[PDB]
């Protein structure tokens, strides 16, 4: 789901 | 005759 | 399921 | 199920073929001398595909009958029987 | 189901009461206590005739006015008691 | 002499959920071929506050049920079901 | 040059029965790949009594079938037929 | 969660932690003089399990800057900046 | 006689932040066999502006916990514990 | 958006989803037995930012609809029905 | 001597649905750091009658990004993306 | 203001 990096 |  |  | 109807001198009593229908998913009511039947049910898989039913099926009653003894029942092969004894 | 709604300034709860009318329904404030009580003869629905009864009881925080608890039930059954906070 | 077979008489039933009642809160009689089912529980605190509940429901059942063969049994998770035998 | 001689698309086809139905309360409409058929009629006198009835079917299209290519047609009978052509 | 000030007698700016939340699930417009924020996703398991997310903040603008002139974008470690020049 | 001592039922137990929160803004309940836990609060001020959240996260109990005897607490740090007794 | 016509013996009915355009920024025109539809509306911040947008959409009537008789009106969801009476 | 690894600078990208519109329907310029997207297509024939569209949307670029090195790629589904090389 |  993205965004966590 | 008639949640939450 | 239903009847039948 | 059977769609007819089977009066008797001392019997009011009719039947209706649901077999689309489960036992939890009809309702039957008497108000102001009139029996309304009301069907449905949710979108399912049958033999075909996916399918969602309602109906509402009207009977005028006799004068006299007593709403408070109209009887009904669902036989396992989808006949709904609606009976009250007569006046 | 006693659904909560309390803010800062307003003291609010929500019950389902979908098979009482409205004339069926009373609200009463008394020692710090709000009481709702319906009860209605017996009827039919979607399973046959039936007749209900039931008393629920809420603590108000201290120091509420009675005189200003208010009670409405929605068109689909909703019973919303309230009051402002002091 | 042979053995034999019989049939056996089809059975109505009904269920009805009573999961804020317990079993010594339940009641089932039959009363002029209609059966009375009445749950009653005093004031009790649950999550919200305290709240006391009362209720009484109806069936009619089918003409000719001996009533002395009704029954009726309540499952742990609070379904109450109610038994007779067809003529 | 010369007259020419061509291939055709193969077609998709389902049928189903709704004689109940008119045609002014039929509908049909396709969406992500899914036919959608609603029918709904309002209370009407019948041989029984009155009887009012509404549904809604669907059939998943095979892959690479143009949507803006489906018909149908409704027969004397009442037997709608929905086709469309294949890639 | 955390805002951080980065503003300079040039451009007003600041930047947002919204590690949660995908590009497309993230809106800014600016009315009045104040820029609103809001994001949504829908549930979908993280390390503890299935969860759902919604916020709105909102950051006052100092007088006369031009709002079609806002930009906003978000880092690949999930830090939404937003951007202005001074009037 | 003589005192008894007594064992008690192991208990399952989560923790979870929701420091942003208030006790009449967190939400704990159950359904099918998973806790439900909903917090929301309405647009407030603080260091960088205006800010309103909500979020609901959901766990699934183990088999055969009574969904009755679950309970919760919020500390002063602003920590949810949500526990039940194992049969 | 979508576009969902149903013509019955009765009555002619087109619904628009025009849900980013104003009542004051849409017109309805008939002439030559054509609905003709436009919409206009200036730079607009949506969910991605500011952009503007225009249309013309066009229907055939069918035959002897009075042109006088065409209502138009805009739903709060932003939905646009036109229709008019069959002769 | 050894071969050497360099770094190379982010990229700042939007995507947008112009499914609608045929590649020489759509134009893509920049001026006063900004990004101008327009598109449009003449009237024509569709599944329910005739259609014309048109719009414009923008956005702003970071600070400091080289307008020259704007590029945009539409994909057979019928996406634009724009992207262009940070500072 | 707009319709939606």
């Amino acid at each position: 789901a993205l965004s966590r990096q | 005759l008639s949640g939450v | 399921a239903l009847s039948r | 199920g059977v769609s007819e109807i089977r009066h008797t001198a001392d019997r009011w009593r009719v039947s209706l073929d649901v077999n689309h229908f489960a036992p939890d998913e009809l309702t039957v009511k008497t108000k102001d001398g009139v029996v309304e039947i009301t069907g449905k049910h949710e979108e399912r898989q049958d033999e075909h595909g996916y399918i969602s039913r309602c109906f509402t099926r009207k009977y005028t009653l006799p004068p006299g009958v007593d709403p408070t003894q109209v009887s009904s029942s669902l036989s396992p092969e989808g006949t709904l029987t609606v009976e009250a004894p007569m006046p």
